[PDB]
C-alpha cells in the first residue's frame, strides 16, 4: 500500500536537482549541498575523499531518513578556497583512483585463469 | 453411511468434500423398525 | 465456459440448463480463466 | 604500482578472491555496495499468462521468473525499458521471452530455465539467455506438471538494477574482511576467559603478519589491505562484478561533476 | 512449496540443485550437511535455504484437474 | 527495531521471503420464493454504485481477472438487484468460480480471489 515505488531510490522527480548547494548561515565559508536519489555508497566516501584535502575543514554527511534516498553534505574549506571547488578536487580523485583500481585489477586479472 | 437427498436425482453419493464445497450437510441417515 | 472436477472435462455449456455434470453426475462446474492475458509483475 | 592495487589470491567462474593494496575503507565499501545493488542487469519484469493450470498460482511462478538468471554480458547496449522511446516495450529495451509447457509424461514433468525461448531478436548481442551453470545442463526448476497440466505464458525482461528489486542482483554474497588480527581496534572482542582463544584467527590471517605481544599499539595505524570474495549469480561473469562495479560507481562520482558544472 | 529459485538472503541460485541435492542422498546417499557442502553452499544461510525447505508441491499434483 | 520491533532485509523479501498467499471466499444463491419465482445471476440494466463491467453476462467474473475496491464478483437479480461487490478494502486477482446446486437445487455460487501479502513494514512476525 503506502509504499513508495522502488525506483524513487534513484529515478529524480519533477524538477529535483541531483545536487542542490545551500550556504551554511551558521559557519561562514561552509555550505550544505542536497544529494537527492543517493545514500552511504556516495554519502561515505565522498566525505571520506574530502577529509584528505589539506585545505578543508569539516567533512560530514547525515542521510536525513532511511526512508528518503538522499543525504545532506556539508564542506568547510579554507578562507577563499571555495568548497564546491574542494568537491571537485575530491570527486575527481576518487574518480582517479578508482580508474586506477579498475585497470589494476583488470591487468591482474587478465593474469590469472583457473 | 452418509448421503444427501436433493431436489431430483434423490440419492447423491455425498462425500465430505462435495458437501464441503456445495455447503451440505454431511448426514448420514436414521432407520429403525418401529 | 464452466468446467467440472472428478471428471476433469471440458463441459462448458451455457446459461439455464440444468447445473449438472455432462456424464459425471456430480455438480461440480467451475468457470475456467478469460482468454484476457493478465499481466503480472516479477516481484 | 599506480595507487590502489590489487593482487588476485584466487578466481574461478563463480568465486574470485582478491587482496586490495592502499586503498580507502569508506572507498572499497562503497563498491562492495555498487556491486551488491546498482549494477545493471536483466531478468524478467512482466509475465503475460495465457494459461497457467499448475499448482503455483499466476505471480507466483511470476515472482521468480525474474529471480532467474537471465544473460546480461552485453547489457550496456540495451536501454531501459522507461528511457526509450517505444510505447510500452521493444527490442531496445526488452527481450521477449516465451515459456509453453505440456506435460504428457504420466511421470511428473518438470519445467526447467532451458524450457524458455525468446521470441525476439537479439541484434547479436549476449543477452535474455537463461543462465544455466546446472551439472545436467537444465538449469533453474521453476515448476512440476502432471498427467495433463498445462502452462502457457510470456515474459519480458528488462534493464534493471537491485535497488529497484534484488533479482537484478548481479552478485551473490561479497566477503569483505580487513585487518584480520584486530591491530587497529575496530572492534572489543567478547569473552569470558580469553580473547583470542574464542574467536578463531580468520583465513586471511596468514597474509598480515601477528601482532607481536610486547608492542605498544599504533594510532597512527589505519584501514588497509581488504580480503575480498565476490561472487556471480552468472547475470554477469566475475570479472565485470568487480569491473562494472569499479565501474559504474566512477559513473556515480562522476555524474556528480556532470551536474557539479550545470550549477 | 518447491525450490526457491535464489537464495533469501545471499543471493546464490539455489533453485537447480534440488534434484541434485536430492540425488546426492538418494543415488549416492551423502551426509546431507556434506551432500550441502558438495553442492557449493559453504554460507549457512544457503545451507538452510535447502536443508529446511520441504518440497510440498509434489504433495500437491496428486489431485486431478 | 527499537521496543522489541524489528528490521526486515528488503533484499531477503524481494527474493521471496515470508511472502504469503491469501484467499477469499465469496458466497451466494439464487433464492427461492414461494410461487416458484427465484432470483437469478446475470449483468443487469437497483444497481451497486461499483463497476459492474469486470461482470460477464451470466453474473460472475471469470478466474484470471484483476479487480480492486467495490467492484462486483457476483451479479444477481431479486432492475432488482443483489449483486456482491468485492471487500472495500482488498485488491486481489480472482482466482476460482465455482458453481453448484443446494440441496434445494438452488444455483449456489462461491467466488474465490487471490492475492499475494508481501512483508511490508508494520507487519507482525
Ligand atoms: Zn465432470
Ligand atoms: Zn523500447
Ligand atoms: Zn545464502
Amino acid at each position: 500500500m503506502n509504499a513508495p515505488d522502488r525506483f524513487e531510490l534513484f529515478l529524480l522527480g519533477e524538477g529535483e536537482s541531483k545536487l542542490k548547494i545551500d550556504p551554511d548561515t551558521k559557519a561562514p565559508n561552509a555550505v550544505v549541498i542536497t544529494f537527492e536519489k543517493e545514500d552511504h555508497t556516495l554519502g561515505n566516501l565522498i566525505r571520506a575523499e574530502l577529509l584528505n584535502d589539506r585545505k578543508v575543514l569539516f567533512a560530514a554527511y547525515k542521510v536525513e531518513h532511511p526512508f528518503f534516498a538522499r543525504f545532506k553534505l556539508r564542506i568547510q574549506t579554507t578562507e577563499g578556497y571555495d568548497p564546491k571547488d574542494a568537491l571537485k578536487n575530491a570527486c575527481n580523485s576518487i574518480i582517479n583512483k578508482l580508474g586506477a583500481l579498475k585497470t589494476n585489477f583488470e591487468t591482474e586479472w587478465n593474469l590469472q585463469t583457473l | 453411511k452418509p448421503m444427501v437427498n436433493e431436489s431430483d436425482g434423490v440419492t447423491h453419493a455425498l462425500y465430505p468434500q462435495e458437501a464441503r464445497l456445495r455447503n451440505l450437510t454431511y448426514s448420514s441417515g436414521l432407520f429403525v423398525d418401529v | 465456459k464452466y468446467i467440472c472436477a472428478e471428471c476433469s472435462s471440458k463441459l462448458s455449456l451455457s446459461r439455464t440448463d440444468a447445473v449438472r455434470c455432462k456424464d459425471c453426475g456430480h455438480r461440480i462446474l467451475l468457470k475456467a480463466r478469460t482468454k484476457r492475458l493478465v499481466q503480472f509483475e516479477a516481484r | 604500482e599506480e595507487g590502489p592495487q590489487v593482487k588476485i589470491r584466487e578466481a574461478s567462474k563463480d568465486n574470485v578472491d582478491f587482496i586490495l593494496s592502499n586503498v580507502d575503507l569508506a572507498m572499497a565499501n562503497s563498491l562492495r555496495r555498487v556491486m551488491i545493488a546498482e549494477i545493471p542487469t536483466l531478468a524478467i519484469d512482466s509475465v503475460e499468462v495465457e494459461t497457467n493450470t499448475t499448482v503455483l498460482a499466476d505471480e507466483f511462478i511470476a515472482h521468480r521468473l525474474g529471480l532467474i538468471p537471465l544473460q546480461s554480458m552485453d547489457i550496456e547496449q540495451l536501454e531501459y525499458s522507461r528511457d526509450c522511446f517505444c510505447e510500452d516495450h521493444c527490442d531496445k529495451c526488452s527481450v521477449v521471452l516465451t515459456l509453453q509447457a505440456f506435460g504428457e509424461s504420466e511421470s511428473t514433468t518438470n519445467v526447467y530455465s532451458k524450457d524458455l525461448v525468446i521470441v525476439s531478436n537479439l541484434m547479436g548481442r549476449n543477452i535474455g539467455h537463461p543462465i544455466i551453470q546446472d551439472k545436467e545442463g537444465n538449469g533453474v526448476l521453476i515448476c512440476k506438471l502432471r498427467k495433463g497440466q498445462e502452462l502457457k505464458l510470456t515474459c519480458v525482461a528488462k534493464k534493471g538494477i537491485a535497488k529497484e528489486h534484488a533479482k537484478w542482483g548481479p552478485a551473490a554474497a561479497i566477503e569483505f574482511e580487513y585487518d584480520p588480527w584486530n591491530k587497529l581496534k575496530h572492534t572489543d572482542y567478547w569473552y569470558e576467559q580469553d580473547s583470542a582463544k574464542e574467536w578463531p584467527q580468520s583465513k586471511n590471517c596468514e597474509y598480515e603478519d601477528p601482532p607481536n605481544e610486547g608492542d605498544p599499539f599504533d594510532y597512527k595505524a589505519q584501514a588497509d589491505t581488504f580480503y575480498m570474495n565476490v561472487e556471480s549469480v552468472g547475470s554477469i561473469p566475475v570479472d565485470q562484478v568487480v569491473v562494472r562495479g569499479i565501474d559504474t560507481l566512477q559513473k556515480k562520482v562522476a555524474s556528480i561533476l556532470l551536474a557539479l558544472t550545470q550549477m | 512449496m518447491i525450490v526457491p529459485v535464489r537464495c533469501f538472503s545471499c543471493g546464490k541460485v539455489v533453485g537447480d540443485k534440488w534434484e541434485s541435492y536430492l540425488n546426492l542422498l538418494q543415488e549416492d546417499e551423502l551426509d546431507e550437511g556434506t551432500a550441502l557442502s558438495r553442492l557449493g553452499l559453504k554460507r549457512y544461510c544457503c545451507r538452510r535455504m535447502i536443508l529446511t525447505h520441504v518440497d510440498l508441491i509434489e504433495k500437491f499434483l496428486r489431485y486431478n484437474p | 527495531n527499537q521496543e522489541d520491533s524489528m528490521i526486515m532485509n528488503q533484499s531477503s523479501i524481494d527474493r521471496g521471503l515470508f511472502r504469503s498467499l491469501f484467499f477469499r471466499s465469496y458466497m451466494d444463491q439464487e433464492k427461492k420464493y414461494g410461487m416458484s419465482i427465484t432470483e437469478t445471476f446475470e449483468k443487469p440494466q437497483r444497481m451497486k454504485h461499483g463497476t459492474y463491467d469486470k461482470l460477464d453476462d451470466d453474473g460472475l467474473i471469470a478466474p484470471g481477472v484483476r479487480v480492486s475496491g467495490e467492484d462486483v464478483i457476483i451479479g444477481k437479480t431479486t432492475k432488482r438487484d443483489a449483486s456482491t461487490p468485492l471487500r472495500s478494502t482488498e485488491n486481489g486477482i480472482v482466482d476460482q468460480v465455482l458453481v453448484t446446486t443446494n440441496q434445494d437445487g438452488l444455483k449456489f455460487v462461491k467466488v474465490r480471489v487471490r492475492t499475494t501479502k508481501i512483508p511490508q513494514i508494520g507487519d507482525k512476525f
